[PDB]
């Protein structure tokens, strides 16, 4: 087969990382290892902090929009009932 | 041959060989380097090493005598060669060195010059020796937080920690009566040597060592030395052997000399009858290996070790590897357990009966110190002759078939994989 380019990942043995040096792993078989040991507790603290630090750039968008969303649905339910017939006039002209 | 044994609180083990031209006498202790805290470790070493020092095995060959010593994890030794005409005094000498006096050998400027060359020895194990170095790893990752986990050699950083108090506490607490064989090999009759062990005293102490209370427990883990900067992969990897006194010893033995060891350079090792041979030489996957059954006093490991260049198909060296291993289990023939009853007779009486009698004292010591009585070669024979295909089965499927593994590696170890898959792959899923 025919060569191809430089890549940004090799495979298994020249990855293509940084030469690392003196960092040692240490794994526990899983059949020695009982899991699920860390789901309570995990799931109560956590996740609170997974939502705490997360939470309020999604809820300030939400926020935004929402609120927009609900002040022209009731600027529409407003200008198209008999109260505001002459406002739908002056402004649909 | 025989071998002898008698006792006073101390034990007396001798082998007789009177065609040898030397007389090995030493002591062999029942402490090892399974018998000491994270934090003392290495003080067997460096008595290894005070007791080699230079004072000392000056005096020593000034009457010609050759002094020998060995730190292993069950039983340490302390042996003493000279001419068959000598052996009074090489038990004289013996008695000076340990225990009529221990102060000179600990003076200050012995204790710290030792302590410098066993710092230099251990750094240079650390960084230059690197298949004992993955072998140590996978003893100190398959026994963790178990006092069998202790490498021999010490580490570093306990080892600058020893001071003289140290080793007088560890004399103290394992050099004992009970604890320790005097044993004498070569070229020395058994009544001799007990008539001038009761011509003097030579009374160790009153004895009655610690009880160490955590048992060995096998936990299948895994420790990787990645060091980019070195030109090959060294990897070990073994399962929970069979321990001493043991009825699966020589069966874990056999399992072990079924796939031999190999080495790609040598011409006569590329053509053994090994069915890994035909996996291994096509892409040239590693460079050598060996498989091993190592038995200690509470528990073991059978594995092997091995060591390539071919650093981005290492993976396919393990698959091929436990492939075979799995084949113990399920379809092991009847050639290869002839081949290996074969080859075991013969590393086995070469490693018993070998004409060095410093390596026979302390196989000797090791044996009695464990087992009360040395077992004799002969029916050694008789029991590897005693072993079927269905033994090798049913210890394959007990010990080998679905077990957790442990696993120490260092070099360019990046090509080899995850632990799960080389967990996975001990049980075919085809059969």
């Amino acid at each position: 087969g025919p060569p191809s380019g430089k890549t940004y990942m090799g495979w298994w043995g020249h990855m293509g990382g940084p030469k690392q040096k003196g960092i040692t792993s240490y794994a526990v078989s899983p059949y020695a290892q009982k899991p699920l040991q860390g789901i309570f507790h995990n799931a109560v603290f956590n996740s609170f902090r997974r939502f705490k630090s997360q939470f309020l750039y999604v809820l300030i968008p939400a926020g935004i929009y929402w609120y927009w969303w609900k002040n022209g649905n009731e600027y529409n339910e407003f200008l198209y009932s008999k109260a505001g017939r002459e406002e739908l006039e002056r402004v649909n002209v | 041959a025989e071998v002898t044994q008698l006792s006073n609180g101390i034990v007396v083990a001798t082998e007789h060989n009177p065609s040898a031209h030397t007389a090995s006498v030493g002591v062999v202790f029942g402490s090892g380097a399974a018998n000491e805290n994270p934090y003392n470790n290495g003080v067997s070493n460096l008595w290894k090493n005070i007791f080699l020092s230079k004072e000392n095995s000056a005096v020593a060959a000034k009457e010609g005598l050759a002094l020998s010593s060995n730190i292993s994890r069950d039983f340490q030794s302390y042996i003493v060669s000279s001419l068959p005409g000598s052996t009074d005094k090489s038990l004289d000498f013996l008695n000076q060195s340990f225990i009529q006096q221990k102060a000179n050998l600990l003076s200050s400027s012995n204790f710290e010059a030792t302590k410098k060359s066993v710092l230099k020895q251990v750094q240079d194990f650390e960084e230059n020796d690197h298949p004992n170095r993955v072998l140590e790893h996978l003893h100190s990752t398959a026994f963790q937080n178990t006092p069998l986990s202790l490498p021999t050699r010490g580490t570093l950083e306990s080892l600058e920690n020893l001071v003289v108090a140290d080793l007088e506490s560890f004399a103290n607490n394992h050099f004992l009566n009970s604890n320790a064989v005097v044993v004498g090999t070569g070229n020395i009759k058994h009544e001799d040597l007990v008539n001038s062990i009761e011509s003097k005293n030579l009374s160790l102490q009153t004895g009655t060592k610690p009880v160490l209370k955590k048992k060995a427990a096998f936990l299948g883990s895994e420790v990787r030395l990645r060091d980019d900067t070195l030109p090959k992969a060294w990897i070990s990897l073994a399962v929970e052997g069979e321990p001493v006194n043991s009825p699966n010893y020589f069966v874990a033995k056999l399992a072990a000399q079924i796939f031999g060891s190999y080495n790609a350079f040598e011409p006569a090792s590329r053509l053994q009858g090994i069915k890994l041979l035909d996996n291994i030489q096509e892409y040239q996957l590693c460079d050598n290996f060996n498989h091993f059954s190592l038995s200690y006093k509470d528990s073991g490991l059978w594995g092997f070790s091995t060591a390539t260049r071919n650093v981005t198909m290492i993976d396919d060296l393990i698959h091929f590897t436990l492939k075979q291993w799995n084949r113990l289990t399920i379809s092991v023939t009847d050639t290869e357990v002839e081949r290996a009853k074969s080859l075991l007779k013969l590393q086995l009486g070469q490693l018993y009966e070998s004409g060095n009698p410093v390596n026979d004292a302390n196989l000797l010591g090791a044996e009695v110190l464990i087992k009360g009585s040395k077992l004799s070669l002969g029916e050694a024979f008789k029991k590897i002759d005693a072993i079927t295909v269905k033994d090798v089965k049913a210890w394959a499927g007990k010990r080998l078939w679905d077990q957790d593994i442990a696993i120490a590696g260092t070099g360019q170890i990046e090509g080899l994989l995850d632990y799960m898959r080389i967990r996975s792959d001990m049980s075919m899923m085809r059969w």
